[PDB]
């Protein structure tokens, strides 16, 4: 039976947009859409 | 005509531990998944994000 699953802390900044500026100005365009991502992952692995 | 590597800058993640701000104001910095004797030169070279 398995019990957890490796645990994932992916990050929307340096995921997206290695090291660029305009791109990151450009991902706060989007909104919090991303914040959703990062607390679902903590949650994830907090259930793991 | 040599053969050089390319390797990520330091791409990491940062977390606090502090108890709750009600108790004190201490606070104890985690760094993921780096060897900070690298962080230690590079807080020397003040180049942390
Ligand atoms: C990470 O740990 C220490 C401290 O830096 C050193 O042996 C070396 O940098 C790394 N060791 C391994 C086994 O990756």
């Amino acid at each position: 039976l398995p019990v957890s699953m490796t645990k994932t802390s992916v990050d929307c900044t340096m995921y997206i947009c290695g090291d660029s500026t305009e791109c990151s100005n450009l991902l706060l365009q989007y909104g919090s859409f991303c914040t959703q991502l990062k607390r679902a992952l903590t949650g994830i692995a907090v259930e793991q | 005509l040599e053969i050089l590597d390319i390797t990520p800058c330091s791409f990491g993640g940062v977390s606090v531990i502090t108890p709750g701000t009600n108790t004190s104001n201490q606070v104890a910095v985690l760094y993921q998944g780096v060897n900070c004797t690298e962080v230690s030169v590079a807080i020397h070279a003040d180049q942390l994000t």
